[PDB]
């Protein structure tokens, strides 16, 4: 309540952390192409 | 109840500090009484139809005394009484020029929106009747219309209980906007049309104007400057700065 | 949607919107009359 | 219009005035926007002996137009009234960015060797020492050491 | 009794997905918004405001309200037992005899899910439990039995204002979702009488529980709500949004800034605006979401373009016309043609014809500047076309029979700023000039710095929506 709101709205800024994942999807398909 | 509160009541001005006497009286008032948070009952506001009369004539106190703090403090009174909640009151005396020194007021002073929210508040009184507002609104169509003389054509009547001061704020708002529009984008005038836009043919005024805004008092005759516009060489450098920040905006992005 | 408090509420028709703007000039002789005028 | 009807430059007519500010303050939040500039006129005057409540309604109509850090400098002066409030929105949500203003400060001046600090304002402290023994005597003592990580 | 099953039908789909899957959906989900059945829930109350939403008539009286705000219980996973009592129920419609137990027997009816048991802890299935069943009694304002017991079931939403501000958790998405559709019916069952004036402060607080930590699709939703009321009432408090511009959300429902753009361009328009207030009035029209909603751009659109109007250089607007508008809009397909024309004497007719519709439209904001539009529209068309025509020769083809109103004219359009043009002082007499060569090559590139800004802009935010 009084200093306990903020992290918790962080981890739900984790949705950035899924940008990763759509990132991480991306140079998975860059590197394996490479790899083709 | 309270007598003492009408000692100003018909005679209107003595002095100007037994008006502050009045003042005291008034100032009692807003201790004993505040007449925002009084909710209903109504004969605890009928002491306030008495106020709202007394501080109608205090306005009319503002525009003796030519105080405009004391007229928007007033006017905001009088905004405050037609404000609070319990709306069915007796019909206000001065309710027709009310509006009309607060909207002459505002046209002279050169608001915008203001006077559309006039325009708003009570719209339904203005075409029909209410010459206190009928002939400023038509009068601000006339204005901005095209006239001037249209002032003058009025001025055959519009004392309207003191609107002479604001008349005469109205003189200043055709003077000084004749010191912005005697040549805005004009070749030139000569002592004729300064006679026909201005008026009052040659005071020390319109010969402070010619030594006043930076004028150059030609031959019988007139002129903004040598050339008018303080005449109006490279925009390639600046926009080259643009393409710095707009490559580098292209850039980080895809 | 509609979802606001308004839910309270070619022959000639294609030429129509000319017509009105065609509705401020001579709509169809004192052309030919100027003729003689002079 | 209300803060025309002040020029009478002593504060008893500016108490007539928070006495329309605590009735209609909500509906006049268009009003005092404008009149930030005599709320400031009134906290700088020291012979208005009511600029605790100045301060007040400074950190209110702050905390209306989203004002926080001089909604922490005049919750500071608002004075001793205004830790001890139980309310739940307004004076939680400013103790809550004051005492983490607290944790920040006891921070970067746990990250100043000796001294040479930002000292207590004279209206800090206040629910720490107060809402800390509501801490302590509810007989958990995790907030009470809580504040411990807090200030290092 | 055929008929009915409907009803039953939908009104099973509805709380099977608000009830069981969004409080599955609130347990643990919403990293953004997974409540989904939220959207979906709100897809079928437009669809229950298509349609009759349950139990308005349907050829019996109040059989599903009384029937399933019962046993929800929120327990072990024979819970769809309780679901198979709400289904077996069905036979009381079609076979027994239908009773009467909406609008009076209701009081306890929404203390039931809370006198059962220990039902559940999210406030989306008590939201549900007031809204679902009390949002079904709102549209049917016939003033006799209905409208109190409206404002009663708006005093339970009141009392779903107190359990969404005490409430122990993001359930704002789902509770503002459907609060802002019923505090818009708040606002409307309360002005079917007269106006609200403590509720004004009702929805200030509202705003202000709003604030951080839930400002979630509720800040935006109650300023329309007190956008529309301080339209429909005096106008006192648009300096708040002068001090306080707080506006901008994620502009999440993407008809609400529709709307809420067109309604803060008719404050524009009405406090003083042409330029800001035509180009809202624009983005807000070229934003009309479809047309799904049969002549609901109509009205609002004839009160959208009368700054267009007020332009002045604005044709006739027929391709907005629906025939259905054609009668009410018989006052004003002549208004525009009295734009399009420069008569004086029509330009007062049209007003003597009509002035009770411009009433219905209320705003004198037209009328006290079409005047000077008239001349405006004269300026604007002559001093495009002749380089250096005489103030004479407009004055007298416009009736002005003076040489120095016409003075007055031209120098309050020069102080407006449209052309260059300037008097041979002697008698007046103007000397003028068009402007070609004015310049055309460095000066576009100037806003292409605004074209190319604005659509990589454009692409970074399609950069951030391929994101999702």
């Amino acid at each position: 309540y009084l200093s306990k709101i903020e992290e918790l709205q962080l981890i739900v800024n984790d949705k950035s952390q899924n940008l990763r994942r759509l990132q991480a999807q991306r140079n998975e398909l860059n590197a394996k192409v490479r790899l083709l | 109840m309270y007598e003492q509160l009408k000692g100003e009541w018909n005679r209107k001005s003595p002095n100007l500090s037994k008006c502050g006497e009045e003042l005291g009286r008034l100032k009692l008032v807003l201790l004993e009484l505040n007449f925002l948070p009084t909710t209903g009952t109504k004969l605890t506001k009928q002491q306030l139809i008495l106020a709202r009369d007394i501080l109608e004539i205090g306005a009319q106190w503002s525009i003796l005394r030519k105080d405009i703090p004391s007229f928007e403090r007033y006017m905001a009174q009088l905004k405050c009484y037609y404000f609070d909640y319990k709306e069915q009151l007796p019909e206000s005396a001065y309710m027709h020029q009310l509006l009309g020194l607060n909207l002459l007021f505002l046209l002279s002073q050169n608001r915008v929106a203001e006077f559309h929210t006039e325009l708003e508040r009570l719209p339904a009184k203005d075409i029909q009747t209410n010459v206190y507002i009928k002939h400023p609104v038509s009068l601000e169509q006339y204005l901005m219309e095209g006239s001037y003389n249209k002032v003058f054509l009025a001025k055959g009547n519009i004392p309207a209980e003191s609107y002479t001061f604001f008349i005469d704020i109205l003189l200043d708002t055709i003077r000084d906007e004749i010191a912005g529009c005697i040549e805005k984008a004009y070749e030139k005038i000569l002592f004729t049309e300064a006679t026909r836009i201005l008026f009052f043919n040659t005071p020390k005024k319109m010969t402070d104007y010619a030594k006043k805004r930076g004028w150059v008092l030609g031959p019988n005759n007139y002129y903004s400057f040598a050339s008018q516009q303080q005449k109006p060489t490279i925009p390639s450098t600046e926009l080259a700065k643009q393409v710095i920040e707009y490559a580098r905006q292209l850039e980080m992005i895809v | 949607m509609s979802e606001k408090k308004q839910p309270v509420d070619e022959d000639n028709w294609d030429d129509d919107n000319v017509e009105d703007d065609f509705s401020n000039q001579l709509r169809a002789e004192k052309h030919g009359y100027k003729m003689e005028t002079s | 219009g209300i803060i025309s009807l002040l020029d009478e430059d002593e504060p008893q007519l500016k108490e007539f005035a928070l006495h329309k500010l605590n009735a209609v303050v909500n509906d006049f939040w268009a009003e005092i926007s404008e009149s930030v500039d005599k709320i400031e006129v009134l906290y700088e005057d020291e012979g208005f002996r009511s600029r605790q409540f100045a301060a007040l309604v400074a950190s209110k109509v702050f905390y209306h137009l989203g004002a926080f850090e001089e909604s922490l400098n005049y919750a500071l002066g608002a004075g001793d009234l205004f830790n001890v409030n139980d309310n739940s929105e307004y004076v939680e949500t400013i103790i809550a960015k004051c005492i983490d203003h607290y944790t920040k400060q006891c921070v970067e001046n746990a990250d100043l060797p000796e001294g040479e600090k930002k000292p207590i304002d004279q209206r800090l402290e206040g629910i720490v020492n107060k809402m800390f023994q509501r801490c302590l005597d509810d007989h958990k003592y995790k907030q009470a050491i809580g504040i411990a990580l807090e200030t290092r | 009794p055929p008929p009915p099953p409907a009803p039953q039908d939908v009104e099973m789909k509805e709380e099977a997905a608000t009830g069981g899957g969004s409080t599955g959906e609130a347990d643990g989900k919403t990293a953004a918004a997974a409540a989904e059945h939220s959207q979906r829930e709100l897809d079928t109350v437009t669809l229950e405001d298509i349609k009759e939403h349950v139990k308005q008539l349907e050829k019996a009286v109040s059989g599903k309200e009384p029937r399933f705000v019962l046993r929800a219980l929120r327990m072990l996973p024979s819970t769809s037992r309780r679901l198979n009592h709400y289904v077996l129920y069905k036979a009381v419609q079609g076979f027994f005899t239908s009773n009467n137990a909406t609008r009076d027997f209701l009081l306890p009816f929404l203390e039931e899910p809370m006198d059962t048991e220990a039902d559940l802890q999210f406030r989306p299935r008590t939201g549900k439990a007031a809204s679902t069943p009390l949002l079904p009694e709102v549209e049917a304002y016939l003033q006799l039995l209905v409208v109190i017991f409206m404002m009663n079931s708006k005093r339970y939403k009141e009392a779903q204002k107190i359990s969404d501000d005490l409430m122990q958790t993001q359930n704002r998405r789902a509770l503002d979702l459907v609060a802002a559709k019923c505090y818009y019916y708040h606002a409307r069952v309360y002005e079917f009488l007269d106006k609200l004036d403590v509720v004004r402060s009702f929805l200030h607080a509202r705003l202000r529980t709003a604030t951080l930590r839930h400002d979630a699709d509720g800040q935006a939703t109650l300023l329309n709500l007190l956008l529309r009321n301080y339209l429909h009432y005096s106008l006192y408090d648009q300096a708040e949004k002068l001090v306080s511009k707080s506006v901008f959300p994620e502009q999440a429902n993407n008809n609400e800034w529709a709307r809420y753009l067109y309604y803060t361009g008719r404050i524009k328009a009405i406090q003083l605006e042409y330029s800001e207030a035509r180009r809202t009035m624009t983005n807000a029209l070229r934003k009309a979401p479809q047309h799904t909603a049969v002549g609901f751009k109509q009205t609002v659109h004839k009160l959208l373009i009368v700054v267009e109007l007020l332009l002045g250089e604005i044709p006739d607007r027929l391709q907005f016309r629906q025939p259905s508008l054609k009668r009410s809009l018989m006052p004003y397909f002549l208004l525009t043609q009295a734009v399009r024309t420069g008569n004086l004497a029509k330009f007062n007719q049209v007003l003597d014809q009509f002035g009770e519709k411009f009433q219905a439209d209320g705003t004198y904001t037209l009328i006290i500047r079409l005047r000077h539009n008239v001349i405006k529209t004269g300026v604007r068309m002559i001093s495009l076309s002749y380089s250096r025509i005489s103030l004479a020769d407009i004055a007298q083809k416009l009736q002005l029979d003076s040489p120095e109103d016409a003075e007055f004219i031209v120098a309050k359009a020069i102080r407006d700023g449209v052309i260059e043009a300037s008097i041979n002082h002697e008698k007046g007499y103007v000397q003028s000039k068009e402007m070609i060569d004015i310049y055309s090559t460095r000066e576009p590139q100037l806003a292409f710095h605004q074209r190319i800004s604005f659509c990589l802009d454009i692409h970074n935010m399609s950069v951030k929506a391929m994101r999702f």
